[PDB]
Order: C-alpha cells, then structure tokens, then sequence
C-alpha cells in the first residue's frame, strides 16, 4: 500500500 | 482550434468538478502544438489524475467484494471498469510519449515520472504475459526520471512505492534532509512507517 | 429479466461510488413490479439524489461564473448541464409518477415529496412561461405531501425552502417538538437561523 | 439558501 501525490 | 478558450474551458470544467470534461479539454490542448505553460502543463496533470484515480479506486473495491454466480457478475463489472481505465492511461500515457515528453528543462521528469505512473497503474491491472512487458516499461520510464532529477521530491516517492524498495526511499529521502516539499516527505517517511 | 441482482448490481455500484451505474440499476428495477422493498426504496433515492446533484451542485457554480465573449462558452457550458440534470428529474420524476407513487403506506408521502423535490430541481432551472406551470406542478405535488403527513419531517423541511415560508417551517418544527428526526430538525431551526 | 436532507 502506500503512494502517492496530489493537487 | 483556438487553444486559447480550450484552456478557458478546461479550468472552467474543474472549477465545477466535471472532470472528464476536463480531461477532455486538455486532451485537445496538449494535442496542439506542446510545451505546456507551467500551469497548462498542471491542470492536465491533476485532470487526468482524478478521472484515472475515479477509476482505479473503484477497480479496488470490486476486486476484493469478488474474490458464487453473484462475483461472475463482480468480474462482468470489474472488467467494465478496468477497460475505462485502460482507455485513460492509454490515452494519455500516449499523449505523453507522442507529444509531451518530446518537447521540453525540470517537465522532462516530470512526464517521465508520470508516465511511469500510468503504466504502473495499467500494471496493477494487467494479467497475462502483457504483465511483465508494462512492468519493466514503466521501471525505465521511472528510473529514467530517478537518475534525470539528480517534484523530483514527489517522484521518488512514487518510484519508491512502484516496487512494492524501502532502499531506494530512505535514500532519495534522508539526502533530501538538508512547505510543499515538506508534505511529499512526511509521506515517505510515513511510508517506511508503513514499511 | 432478474430483479434479484440487479439490485445487488446497484448496490455493488454504490459500494464503489459510481451514482450513474446505481442510478441506472434502480431504474431497470423501478421498471419492473413496483412496491419496492423499503431498502429498494431507499438506494434508488440516494443514487438518484447523488447523480442529479451531482449535475445540480455543478449549475450552481457556474451559472455564477457566467453573469464577455467567455460568458457564451459559459451558457453554451451551462446549456450543456441543464440539459442532463433535466434528464435525470424527467427521467425519474416520470417512473414515480408512472410507477411509483401508484403503488403504495408511508411511501405515499415519501414519493409525493421527492416528486415535488425534482420539479423544485427543473425549477430552478426552467427560463420561458415553461417554469410558472413547474412551480405549480411542484407545489401540488408537495402540498399534497404536507397534508398527507398529517421522513414527514424532512418533508416538512423541503416544502419549507421550496417556498424562498418560514411561516411554514416554524409551524411543522415546533409541533414536533414533543437520532435520525433530530438532525433533520436541526436543521429546520438552522433554516430559520437563516431567514 | 438552505436545505434538504441526506443519506
């Protein structure tokens, strides 16, 4: 599992 | 064509959450002549992250709920969706490779960080022997990205978490040591914390 | 046919947020034999509230953004919206009407308010002489709702903010006072708080 | 302003 980024 | 409205349009889209609409929009845009204003080059970026995101979650859920004549019925509907996806990384993933990528400075990384990203997506998805081929197709377009950045912060976050390894994190992370930054780290540490 | 799984179909599409799937596979099941199972009852309710908001949420945002030569791409954006939010009340308003309503206990109320909730909805978004005959249309619809009461609750609420009245709201709040009914109550006096 | 319900 994990991840990741965003915006 | 008019680009210039095709963008007005594709902010207009997310400024009402309709995001294939904007999606759409940028398709038409990056699909102009490249080189995307800092800004063009986000709005795409985020744009398709939701829909193909809207998409890969969905495929999450329904793959556990399946895994009897009621989950022939969840495979009917996961194969419905996976193909959705397919269809966005497919579309951009191209969209990069035929038009983005090649015209470009610090976006080079970028691209090839999310390219790699899209793959890895279409990995998660993958089955047959087409597994192995987009696995090592997006390690290269990731590792590529990992030795051209030496947002290089977000990706070696993303390449860190694509081998699941924890290696390759602690590394690209502990350097680092020395607010929007800040945030990306907070996750790999916590992903170490995970692992 | 096989009504028995295309309602675990628009639950499983619920269990994994795609509204338009859900909403969709009410309908194949609201077209069918009416009398619907009070959780039958209840998805259809949601998932059509979610898929018209959706759409309903998004006119709001930009019918502001519109109030030059932008603000046609605005209306031709609106345009676009109006129009599958209109498909959505007239989609549904109608098997209530033609199925719904016409085979019912408490239900009766129920609909009856939804009814007149959809006809609010096209009315918000009706222009030409087409709106005054879409108000009336809903007032009935919900008025005949009120007196039928006499879920009531939230009733109460929604014929009270069609009217924007308060006069209304009051009234059907503070007779009741004598979980779930207290939040919509709540709200009510929030109403209030409001006008 | 106001409304309406929830689910």
């Amino acid at each position: 599992r994990s991840t990741s980024t965003p915006n | 064509m008019d680009k210039n409205e095709l963008v007005q349009k594709a902010k207009l889209a997310e400024q009402a959450e309709r995001y294939d609409d904007m999606a759409a929009c940028m398709k038409s845009v990056t699909e102009q002549g490249a080189e995307l204003s800092n800004e063009e080059r986000n709005l795409l970026s985020v744009a398709y992250k939701n829909v193909v995101g809207a998409r890969r979650s969905s495929w999450r859920v329904v793959s556990s709920i399946e895994q009897e004549k009621k989950q022939q019925m969840a495979r009917e509907y996961r194969e419905k969706i996976e193909t959705e996806l397919r269809d966005i990384c497919n579309d951009v993933l191209s969209l990069l490779e035929k038009f983005l990528i090649p015209n470009a400075a610090e976006s080079k990384v970028f691209y090839l960080k999310m390219k790699g990203d899209y793959y890895r997506y279409l990995a998660e998805v993958a089955a047959g022997d087409d597994k192995k081929g987009i696995v090592d197709q997006s390690q290269q377009a990731y590792q590529e990205a990992f030795e051209i950045s030496k947002i290089r912060l977000g990706l070696a976050l993303n390449f860190s978490v694509f081998y699941y390894a924890c290696s390759l994190a602690k590394t690209a992370f502990d350097e680092a040591i020395a607010d929007d930054s800040t945030l990306i780290m907070q996750l790999l540490r916590d992903n170490l914390t995970l692992w």
